[PDB]
């Protein structure tokens, strides 16, 4: 009985030390997904604005050609 | 998670890391140094190179960091005092401190001049010390091999499920400052060059200095061998028909006197290889002093199974450090493989980060869980205070 | 959200640029502009009270923001009121239906500076939900509003103030913070002029600083001397004065610009920012000054064989050259390229793009349904610190 | 009036910047942070002004 009590009690500690070992890995591998995650939402935002310029300067194109052509052929 | 926000401060021997626990990168990387301008007063932070540009006599630069990792000019370090006014921008009393060497355990004296620092003088809530390399490789390695290449020297470190094994734990002394000082000695005779000028030799390493050892090699193998060979070799294309790669140019351009510094590859190899053999540089050097050879810890690690222990140290190796990011972790690794031939290697490093790895280490504060690290309060303080 | 709604502050040293709504044709240049100030009245029994005159000459002047740092908090969150408040009433009025249409759910993006505490943005995220009954919430960095305004992933932001010029390097669209730094701007030009031109008084040496025919040179370069007109009609004359004043400033600039590039670790980043320049600030729309800066920055910086050792190599040949190659990351130099398709902006010059940057990301932003990147009400019921989950 | 205007436009807690004391029963430290609170815890300009012209 004592000897048990002992050893199952050392197994408390050992499982404390695991679970705490093993807690602070799943905390590591969380915020490292983390990390990962805003760097790409960031990277997402700033390449669609890319194309956001791109429509805006069609846009503005087409506006401006409209403009032109009524502009030149016409007093 | 938790309601809380934890200011961060790595001070390297080199660098000194500084930032909030709530976002992925550091406010500041400053200088663990300062420059000492004379009515005394003192000048810390990157670009306040400023000053050394000035070349103003009385102006000298002096350390915090210990080539040990540790903090031994405690006046200076309360740095901190800058660091929360001008960077952080908030009291040192508000927020818990999160603050970073791998020791055999004696030096441990330190706990208590911190109390005094967080304590007595800056009112700091409460803090905790992490571990540098135990958190860098928290940062999903609970055991690892952690080989951590500074401006110090290099840090090995065997770390087994949680645990730090002080008595493997073994510090090179060549790193980082080491090549500046080679690569300064042996330009010199090109750029005209050939304590108290503290201020120049800071300055130089700093900038140009610094800018050349990220544009040196390192040699995969033994380079006096990769030498032999690569003679050998020549002599047979050319005996043959009737190209040495170390044969190649490269070119840096020296700002402060516009002129082009060649060297050929071998030469640009030459200076890591000092770092693998130091006996290389003096005849008081032995090869043991080499970062190969530096296995010792790992079989000291054996020594609490000892092909186990091996084996599990050896399955997750870290590389870490900024002079680890030298072109060519390959000759660690050829230098780890060689000695420890039964077992397979596996190695992890940041490929992008590792600059400030042991701040980013420092930063995964981020634990959920309060009991997750010991935090020391003004009490521990107050009960070691006691007889 | 209603384009209506939209509400865009930037608040700066001097004044402070507003707009209330989008355009939806095209995007238009700012047009309200409030000098950045409040009056702050001392009520016996400690408290303060805040208002927009001197109120019978009781009260003191305080100027919230200086150098672009928030120097009181306080009179600071009471002039986003002030300018609030005072958007509301005016639509309110012209309206009537206003607190249906216009006014009933009003996002409010702040464009911040980076000198400003994570303190500093708490409290005005506390400010902006709490007292002034806001829902959402963007506080946009200065240097992303830059980038933003062909959208760059790795670029440098030159910000050219009136006492200090910040330096911002961006890489992969975030600004890398331990890169960050101001120099001690405009009034250098002011100063250095003073020396050159005793006998004339500020107001003469500010008019010449603003007039057409003060330039940096790197047809009026071809007259010796040339004229311009007093503040208060008074014809002026003046030699090579007006190609001078500006040195001093770029040089300092460039100084910083360099050491800052230098501590960019990856080789490839650095090539980048090299390459796509910003220059943004009044200063900045001195003719010829933006590439007065770049010509600097060249003369500085650039990895290029020097002319001796090529001018050797020559010779020798003489008996066609290689090109040297250098290790060095940035062997080319260059401002970012304008978009020319803002009609509106080209037309008044870019020297405040930082607000078309502003501009575009709200409209991004506000119009798509996505909430990443803004605080909400849901968010705040984290409070000030759910800031940092919708940080960029 | 300034302050129904902010009352009747964009239509709900209330955090504080104040001590706290962790618990495992508490932590023998403090720190400040944001805390939600409990259930029980001037003038206008003219714009034109300031428009260009």
């Amino acid at each position: 009985l004592y000897k048990n009590h002992e050893l199952l009690k050392l197994e408390r500690k050992k499982t404390e030390a695991v679970a705490r070992l093993k807690s602070m890995n799943k905390s590591a591998i969380n915020q490292y997904n983390r990390r990962q995650d805003k760097k790409n939402k960031r990277l997402k935002f700033g390449h669609r604005l890319i194309a956001t310029h791109t429509n805006l300067e069609r846009d503005e194109q087409k506006r401006a050609e409209k403009k032109a052509k009524e502009r030149l052929q016409a007093l | 998670t938790l309601n809380r926000k934890c200011v961060v401060i790595h001070n390297g021997s080199h660098r000194t890391v500084a930032g909030f626990s709530n976002v992925e990168l550091p406010q500041c990387i400053i200088p663990s140094s300062y420059i000492k301008r004379t009515e005394a007063e003192f000048i810390f932070g990157t670009y306040n190179i400023d000053a050394a540009a000035e070349k103003r006599n009385g102006d000298e630069v002096y350390t915090l960091v210990d080539s040990q990792g540790l903090p031994y000019n405690w006046d200076a370090l309360e740095q901190w005092r800058y660091l929360y006014d001008t960077q952080l921008k908030v009291s040192p009393e508000e927020l818990p401190l999160v603050i970073t060497p791998a020791t055999n355990g004696k030096p441990d004296a330190i706990l208590e001049r911190y109390y005094e620092l967080a304590f007595d003088k800056l009112n700091v809530p409460v803090f905790q010390i992490v571990i540098e390399p135990l958190a860098i490789a928290l940062s999903g390695k609970s055991s690892a091999f952690v080989i951590d290449i500074g401006a110090s020297g290099c840090n090995v470190t065997p770390i087994i499920d949680g645990i730090v094994v002080k008595n493997a734990v073994v510090r090179s002394k060549f790193g980082g400052d080491f090549l500046d000082f080679q690569v300064h000695e042996r330009l010199a005779p090109l750029i005209k060059e050939e304590q108290k000028r503290s201020t120049d030799v800071w300055y130089e390493a700093s900038t140009w200095i610094q800018q050349f050892k990220s544009t040196l090699q390192v040699s995969e193998k033994d380079l006096f061998e990769l030498e032999r060979y690569y003679k050998e070799q020549a002599d047979i294309y050319a005996k043959q028909q009737e190209n040495n790669p170390l044969v190649q140019k490269k070119n840096f351009l020296f700002k402060p006197l516009n002129k082009t510094l060649t060297l050929d590859l071998k030469e640009c190899y030459q200076f890591a290889e000092y770092l693998f053999k130091p006996q290389l540089i003096s005849d008081k050097f032995s090869p043991e002093d080499g970062l190969g050879p530096l296995a010792k810890s790992v079989k000291k690690a054996g020594a609490s199974s000892p092909e186990q222990v091996y084996s599990l140290l050896l399955t997750n190796v870290i590389i870490t450090g900024s002079t680890s990011l030298i072109e060519g972790e390959q000759r660690i690794i050829k230098e780890l493989s060689i000695r420890f031939p039964q077992y397979k290697l596996t190695t992890f490093a940041n490929q992008v980060d590792r600059k400030i790895q042991g701040w980013l280490g420092a930063l995964t504060a981020n634990l959920p869980s309060w009991s997750l690290g010991k935090w020391y309060s003004k009490e521990d303080y107050e009960t070691l205070k006691r007889d | 959200f209603r384009q209506d709604s939209i509400l865009i502050i930037y608040p700066r040293s001097q004044t402070t640029l507003v707009q209330f709504g989008l355009n939806e044709e095209t995007f238009t240049v700012p047009e309200l502009e409030i000098p950045t100030q409040i009056y702050r009245t001392t009520r016996q029994d400690g408290s303060y009270t805040y208002h927009s005159t001197n109120k019978d000459n009781k009260a003191e002047l305080i100027k919230p923001i200086q150098n672009g740092e928030i120097i009181d908090i306080s009179a600071f969150t009471q002039f986003l009121r002030l300018i609030f408040v005072s958007i509301l009433s005016d639509r309110a009025n012209k309206n009537q239906d206003a607190f249906e249409a216009e006014l009933s759910n009003i996002p409010l993006l702040l464009i911040t500076h980076h000198s400003w505490s994570q303190s500093d943005l708490e409290i005005i995220t506390q400010y902006v939900f709490e007292s002034l009954e806001i829902n959402n919430l963007i506080q946009l960095p200065a240097s992303l509003a830059a980038t933003y305004s062909i959208s760059l992933q790795n670029c440098c932001i030159i910000d050219v103030g009136t006492h200090h010029t910040d330096i911002i390097p961006i890489v992969d669209y975030a600004q890398l913070d331990h890169l960050v730094s101001s120099i001690p701007g405009g009034q250098s030009i002011n100063d250095s002029l003073k020396k050159l031109l005793p006998q004339w008084d500020d107001d003469q040496i500010e008019s010449l600083k603003k007039s057409p025919i003060f330039e940096v040179l790197s047809k009026n370069s071809d007259l010796e001397f040339n004229t311009f007109w007093d503040e208060k009609g008074n014809e002026i004359k003046v030699g090579k004065q007006r190609f001078q004043g500006c040195n001093n400033l770029i040089k300092n600039i460039s100084n910083r610009v360099g050491l800052t590039l230098d501590n960019i670790d990856d080789i490839n980043k650095a090539k980048a920012v090299w390459e796509n320049i910003i220059i943004v600030g009044g200063t900045t729309s001195i003719s010829g000054f933006k590439e007065a800066l770049l010509g600097q920055l060249l003369k500085d910086h650039l990895i290029i064989e020097p002319e001796e050792e090529k001018s050797k190599r020559e010779e020798e040949a003489k008996s066609f050259v290689p090109t040297i190659e250098y290790v060095q990351c940035p062997t080319v130099i260059k401002l970012a390229k304008y978009p020319d398709y803002f009609p509106e902006w080209k037309k008044s010059g870019y020297s405040e793009i930082i607000f078309l940057g502003a501009q575009i990301v709200s409209k991004q932003i506000f119009t798509h349904p996505k909430d990443t990147f803004y605080i909400t009400r849901e968010k705040y019921n984290k409070g000030p610190a759910a800031l940092w989950d919708v940080q960029f | 009036d300034p302050q129904t205007l902010i009352t009747k436009a964009n239509k709900k807690e209330s955090w504080r910047y104040d001590w706290y004391q962790p618990s495992k029963e508490k932590y023998p430290f403090r720190y400040k942070t944001w805390l939600r609170n409990q259930e029980d815890e001037e003038d206008i300009l003219d714009l034109k002004e300031f428009d260009r012209r």
